């Protein structure tokens, strides 16, 4: 009020509104895969002259069931991570599939050095593909040795991007470290280029109820209060709207189930108080919340009593009938009495009366009394004008 | 909330602007405060509380179906529960959308209207002048009678009939606004503008505005500062502009209400408390009395009113001659039908002998 | 025959739970009472015309024992770009979106009771030839009430095609029904069946049937109309099933009822 | 500090936000006057029917059986003293139709 | 006609602001039926010529 002292009465104040208590994330498991899990784990991989190059698309590129392997050693991309691949959905993603020395694994990574690298396989100068070393001696492995696998494509033409060494006699586990054979797999993708058709994968937390909590179901992300619902709704209809058009219902991904949300409670605040100098006792109260949540943030209280208009924190009840002098609301009333303290009571109507109605007696006036009253009534304001420019 | 709630961004972004919401905030808060002082006005108009007596020896007359009944719960008029049941249309709040009760209950106002009604029946119109007055029913009719200018006897030479009428008449309405709701057209056209107003103002919320999207949460998430800013302004403005237009229009619609309000207390005031003269105020037909009845938001009046009904004309003379000198009727009318010349009150067809009493001398005849 | 449909076509568009609510959408619906093409499948004469997917296709039929095994879907239909097949039976699809090379009656033909009705399969059509292909799923080995129980005819497999931006979209339903007689007045929705994002387009669609001169003419009818954009007011009940609709561009009477 | 080419967005935005700011201001003075003006029309009523006459609408002129009433001005407004005639003391007795 | 007179693309443009219009048309008609309401009121007092 910009004021040293402050009129009786009541006056509104800031609102209040119950901040969320945590958080929670609730989504269905691990989806359809992308035909990622043959790629960088499989028995064979095709021929190093013959490196394979598989299309994928319309399907989930599920980072959760590739990243849940253990034996990678370093697995991050240069522009891009795996944990918040949830939520990137690609165009089209190339799988490179072959077997070639295991010294030879940079090789594959762009900007490289060494000219038996692009000889069979050439290095794009716009390679998004992350580079990804792991161990294949086992499976790249032969008793004898395998040569089957090997280098010879020497041609001397200049090879173009994507057109299409042998120190060891073969691929043996007795190679040493660094040297025996190597896997290498890479998720060549690229965004922008073709019609959007694979999308993430998703991560889910616990439950819980009867809570203020920011929930993300599905991708819903918004603040409430959760409680078992039961609203039957049907077998494909995950939500529901109100009237307003606004989510009211929400059906759990994992569990088939149905619940509500109730956003936690709020509303504004207000003080009531006689004159400064009257005293310096006041009372506070919450419109249109409950005395369930006012210990949130004068926390102890100690007199609080509910009201339809919410519930007074501060202030003595009174059990009598009083002329209205502070308003509170649905026939409540407030006013500073005795030691000095604020009370509330039910406002008094007015004194009652019950005249002796006989239809046969009369009340005429033996005299009077003249009185004379004031009406004020506004007539006019100061006149106004004014220079837009 | 409403605007942008839940965000820091909402916030400074909001103070870039400055005060409207806190000059919306009176201007919302004056229409509620009015709104309780209208209620005041119109109802609380009596010092003290007055409860009908157990006798309802009203000549006759039939008080209950108006009257209260201990029996129900809420103390209200078969009519009023009547009016309570046939009115009919609270998922908003979820945007600071937040109503306040009415500071009175409507068992409060019933109260109040108890009051009033026993009051005038007890009293006539003396109450409103100061302490209630206990007088018979019977006394206060002859009182109006005499108010439209009416001679007290026919009311006692025909107060069965009268009750009869009555009766039938309040039963009618009775019957008529149970059958038929049109009648509650006008408190179901402003409940519902009210509702479609509320609803229309949360759809807005929908609305891109030109924005590449209308979820405030998305647009954090994809969009960093500056371009996040350059959609957040845009649809805080589209926003802010419904906002606006919402709190006018409440503002019009306020005023009219309150000339409405101002004109209702004018006629309980005078309708009521007493028996007025303006023609067709007090309903149609001449004014004899009212009753009102609380409903929700709203008020109802039974004016009370004289119809002639039957006709059976005469010839009339200006004045008349008796001995060269020119007689004129005190009050009334002379009449003949042939035969005879009478004098009677106008508003009812009484004659009467002409003699020195009823009439008055002035002048002589040749004029 | 230029039929007129009644009140079919109607396919829950949204998953939106909407419990009493009367909904308006403008979208992509087959018009109430429009005419459309009624097609007798002929058991030398052979009603199998490739017809134009204007953008939304709805098929409709009472057959039984499935006889129309299922659909071709493509722009050229000739290996050249990718086309769908949609051959079912009672167990599951093999869907199949793959620059296939078709033949000029690429289906199994399962000709019983025609030439002389003892048993067989006559020929495996189905698949023909492949330039290349590009993806192929096989659904749920589910069960469905399209194999061959006469009684009275209930199985009105209506059936919603849709493509809009690379998803295709499926809805069926369902509806038991007396009248043998042309497609009776009712009401009842399509609930969608299958998505798929495979994002391809689509112009021209072919029915797939499962020179037979002297044989009696087929007994076998089926409904092909075209949806259009319009908007119409739906009624969802109390348990988020809609019971009821209505197209404004019918009729003024629609139109002032959907306003 | 702005060229004017950019400075132009600053001063459209300050140009749009006072002009907003003005009309508002100029609604709220309207719909004051507005309802000023319904208040000095009842005053007139009030003044013509109460200080030139003596009417008989029921606590128009105040509380109680009015009789006449004063004027007297004040800063852009009125005041009326109202004199009214009202029983003070009762008693009762026995009557007859 | 006003706002985006006979224009496609205006039209689609504006679908985004709501129905501001539409709530303006609800109030003018209104105002006509009121123009209406207050002639008969203010005239038709009597029902018999
Ligand atoms: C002014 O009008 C009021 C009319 O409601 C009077 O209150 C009384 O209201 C009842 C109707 O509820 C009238 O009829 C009575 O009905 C009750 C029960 O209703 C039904 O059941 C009984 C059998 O138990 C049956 O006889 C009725 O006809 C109904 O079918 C009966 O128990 C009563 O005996 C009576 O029939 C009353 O006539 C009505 N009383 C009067 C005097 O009109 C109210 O009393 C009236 N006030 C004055 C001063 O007269
Ligand atoms: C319209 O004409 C009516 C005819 O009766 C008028 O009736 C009035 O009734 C009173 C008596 O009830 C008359 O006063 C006396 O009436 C008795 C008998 O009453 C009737 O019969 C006599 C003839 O036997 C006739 O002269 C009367 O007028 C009545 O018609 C007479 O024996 C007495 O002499 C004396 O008349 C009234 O005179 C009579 N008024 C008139 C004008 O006749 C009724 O009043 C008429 N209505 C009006 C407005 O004038
Ligand atoms: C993701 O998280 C875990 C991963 O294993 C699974 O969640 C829960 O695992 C429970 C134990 O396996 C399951 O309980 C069983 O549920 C079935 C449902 O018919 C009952 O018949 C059976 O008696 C058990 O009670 C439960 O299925 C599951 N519940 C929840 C809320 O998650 C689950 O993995 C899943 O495994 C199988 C069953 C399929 O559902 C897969 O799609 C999925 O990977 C995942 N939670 C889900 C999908 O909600
Ligand atoms: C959504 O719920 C309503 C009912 O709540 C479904 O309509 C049917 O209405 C009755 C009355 O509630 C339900 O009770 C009884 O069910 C038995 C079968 O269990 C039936 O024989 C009775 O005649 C009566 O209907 C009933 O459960 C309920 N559904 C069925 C199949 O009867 C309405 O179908 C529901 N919407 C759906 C499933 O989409
Ligand atoms: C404020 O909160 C209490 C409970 O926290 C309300 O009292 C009841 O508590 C029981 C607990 O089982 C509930 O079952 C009832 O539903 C509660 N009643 C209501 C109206 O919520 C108390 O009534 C609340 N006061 C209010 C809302 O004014
Ligand atoms: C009442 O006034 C009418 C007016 O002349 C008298 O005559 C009637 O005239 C009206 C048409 O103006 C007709 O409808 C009636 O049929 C006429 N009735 C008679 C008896 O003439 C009528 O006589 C007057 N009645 C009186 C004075 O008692
Ligand atoms: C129903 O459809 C499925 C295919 O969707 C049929 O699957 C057959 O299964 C065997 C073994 O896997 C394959 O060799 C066949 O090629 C499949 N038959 C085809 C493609 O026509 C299944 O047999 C069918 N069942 C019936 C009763 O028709
Ligand atoms: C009216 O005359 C009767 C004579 O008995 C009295 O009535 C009293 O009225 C008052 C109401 O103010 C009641 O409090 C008393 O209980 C009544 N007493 C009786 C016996 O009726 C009294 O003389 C007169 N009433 C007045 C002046 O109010
Ligand atoms: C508060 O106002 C003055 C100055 O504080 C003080 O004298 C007075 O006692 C208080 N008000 C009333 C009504 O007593
Ligand atoms: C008032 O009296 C009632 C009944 O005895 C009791 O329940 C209530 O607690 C009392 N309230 C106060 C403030 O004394
Ligand atoms: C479809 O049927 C109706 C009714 O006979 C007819 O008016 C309409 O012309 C038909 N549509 C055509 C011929 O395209
Ligand atoms: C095959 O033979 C029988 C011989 O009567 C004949 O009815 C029919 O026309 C032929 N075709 C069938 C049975 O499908
Ligand atoms: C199938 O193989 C050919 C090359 O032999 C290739 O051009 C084509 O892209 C492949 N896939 C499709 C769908 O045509």
């Amino acid at each position: 009020l910009k004021s040293f002292t402050v009129e009786k009465g009541i006056y509104q104040t800031s609102n209040f509104r119950v901040q969320p208590t945590e958080s929670i994330v609730r989504f269905p498991n691990i989806t359809n895969l992308c035909p990622f899990g043959e790629v960088f784990n499989a028995t064979r991989f095709a021929s190093v002259y013959a490196w394979n190059r598989k299309r994928i698309s319309n399907c989930v590129a599920d980072y959760s069931v590739l990243y849940n392997s253990a034996s990678f050693s370093t697995f991050k991309c240069y522009g891009v991570s795996p944990t918040k691949l949830n939520d990137l959905c690609f165009t089209n993603v190339y799988a490179d599939s072959f077997v070639i020395r295991g010294d030879e694994v940079r090789q594959i990574a762009p900007g490289q050095t060494g000219k038996i690298a692009d000889y069979n396989y050439k290095l794009p100068d716009d390679f998004t593909g992350c580079v990804i070393a792991w161990n294949s001696n086992n499976l790249d492995s032969k008793v004898g040795g395998n040569y089957n696998y090997l280098y010879r494509l020497f041609r001397k033409s200049n090879l173009k991007p994507f057109e299409r060494p042998l120190q060891s006699y073969g691929f043996q586990p007795t190679n040493g470290v660094g040297y025996q054979p190597y896997r290498v797999v890479v998720l060549s993708f690229e965004l922008l280029h073709a019609p959007a058709t694979v999308c993430g994968p998703k991560k889910s937390t616990n439950l819980v109820k009867n809570k203020c909590v920011n929930f993300n179901f599905n991708g819903l992300t918004g603040t409430g209060v959760l409680t078992e619902s039961n609203k039957k709704f049907l077998p494909f209809q995950q939500f529901g709207r109100d009237i307003a058009d606004t989510t009211d219902a929400v059906r759990d991904p994992q569990t088939l189930e149905i619940l509500d949300i109730t956003p936690c409670s709020f509303g504004g605040v207000s003080v009531i108080t006689p004159g400064t100098n009257t005293s310096n006792q006041v009372a506070v109260l919450y419109q249109g919340v409950n005395c369930t949540e006012v210990p949130v943030a004068y926390s102890t209280g100690s007199n609080v009593f509910q009201t339809r208009a919410g519930c007074l924190i501060g202030a003595e009840h009174v059990n009598n009938s009083y002329e209205c002098d502070i308003p509170i609301g649905a026939g409540i009333c407030a006013s500073y009495q005795t030691s000095q303290s604020i009370i509330a009571y039910t406002m008094s109507l007015g004194a009652e009366n019950s005249v002796a109605y006989s239809n046969n007696s009369i009340a005429i006036p033996t005299n009077f009394t003249i009185s004379v009253t004031t009406e004020i009534l506004p007539v006019s304001m100061t006149k106004t004008s004014v220079d837009c420019t | 909330m409403y605007i942008c709630g839940d965000s820091t961004e909402c916030s400074n972004l909001l103070l870039q602007y400055g005060s409207f919401c806190t000059q919306l905030n009176r201007a919302l808060t004056g229409i509620a405060v009015e709104q309780d002082k209208n209620t005041q006005e119109v109802f609380a108009q009596v010092k003290q509380i007055y409860k009908t007596p157990p006798i309802k020896d009203f000549g006759g007359f039939n008080f209950s179906q108006i009257l209260p009944d201990p029996s129900k719960p809420s103390k209200r008029s078969f009519i009023e529960d009547l009016l309570f049941n046939k009115v009919t249309l609270c998922a908003q709040k979820f945007n600071g959308l937040t109503v306040l009760p009415p500071l009175l209950t409507d068992e409060m106002i019933a109260q109040y209207t108890s009051a009033l009604l026993a009051g005038t029946i007890t009293s006539g119109w003396t109450f409103g002048a100061g302490a209630a007055l206990q007088i018979p029913f019977a006394m206060q009719m002859a009182y109006r009678f005499n108010g439209i200018g009416v001679t007290q006897n026919v009311l006692y030479e025909n107060q069965k009939l009268i009750a009869n009428q009555f009766n039938s008449a309040i039963g009618k309405i009775q019957d008529s606004l149970s059958s038929t709701a049109s009648a509650l057209g006008k408190l179901q056209d402003v409940v519902n503008q009210n509702a479609q107003a509320l609803n229309t103002l949360v759809k807005q919320l929908s609305s891109n505005f030109g924005a590449i999207s209308s979820v405030l949460n998305d647009i954090l998430s994809r969009l960093d500062p500056p371009e996040a800013e350059v959609q957040i302004d845009r649809l805080i403005t589209g926003r802010l502009q419904s906002l606006q237009t919402y709190v006018t229009q409440q503002l019009i619609r306020a005023a009219e209400i309150r000339a409405s309000a101002n004109l209702a207390a004018t006629k309980m005031s005078e309708c009521v408390l007493g028996q007025s003269k303006r023609v067709d105020f007090c309903g149609k037909g001449y004014h004899l009395m009212s009753f009102p009845q609380s409903a929700p938001h709203g008020v109802v009046f039974l004016h009370v009113t004289y119809v002639p009904a039957q006709e059976k004309n005469f010839t009339t003379a200006p004045a008349i001659c008796h001995d060269g000198k020119a007689h004129f009727p005190r009050e009334g009318v002379f009449v003949s039908n042939g035969t005879h010349w009478f004098v009677t009150q106008r508003n009812f067809y009484e004659p009467q002998i002409i003699t020195t009493d009823n009439t008055f001398v002035s002048g002589n005849c040749d004029v | 025959a230029y039929t007129n449909s009644f009140t079919r076509g109607v396919y829950y568009p949204d998953k939106v739970f909407r419990s009493s609510v009367l909904h308006s959408t403008q979208d992509l619906f087959l018009p109430f009472f429009s005419n459309v093409t009624w097609f007798h499948a002929i058991h030398k004469r052979f009603d199998n015309p490739v017809l134009p997917f204007n953008d939304g296709v709805y098929f409709a039929s009472t057959e039984k024992s499935n006889i129309i095994r299922g659909w071709i879907f493509g722009t050229t239909l000739d290996s050249k770009t990718q086309s769908l097949l949609i051959v079912n039976n009672a167990t599951n699809v093999v869907i199949k979106v793959c620059e296939f090379q078709f033949c000029n009656d690429p289906f199994l033909g399962v000709y019983y009771h025609k030439n002389n009705k003892s048993w067989m399969e006559s020929e495996f059509r189905v698949y023909s030839s492949a330039n290349n292909c590009t993806f192929e799923y096989v659904s749920q080995p589910f069960l469905m009430d399209l194999e061959g129980k006469q009684g009275n005819f209930k199985n009105l497999r209506e059936f919603v095609f849709k493509n809009i931006d690379g998803y295709f979209k499926i809805y069926s339903k369902h509806t038991p029904i007396n009248l043998v007689r042309d497609l009776p007045q009712g009401f009842s929705a399509l609930e969608p069946l299958v998505d798929l994002p495979i994002g391809i387009n689509i112009t021209r669609f072919q029915t797939l049937l499962a020179s037979s001169s002297g044989w009696t003419a087929g007994a076998a009818a089926y409904y092909v109309g075209y949806l259009q954009p319009r908007t119409f007011l739906l009624k969802y009940n109390e348990n988020g099933t809609i019971t009821d609709a209505v197209d404004c561009a019918l009729d003024p009477l629609s139109e002032t009822k959907c306003t």
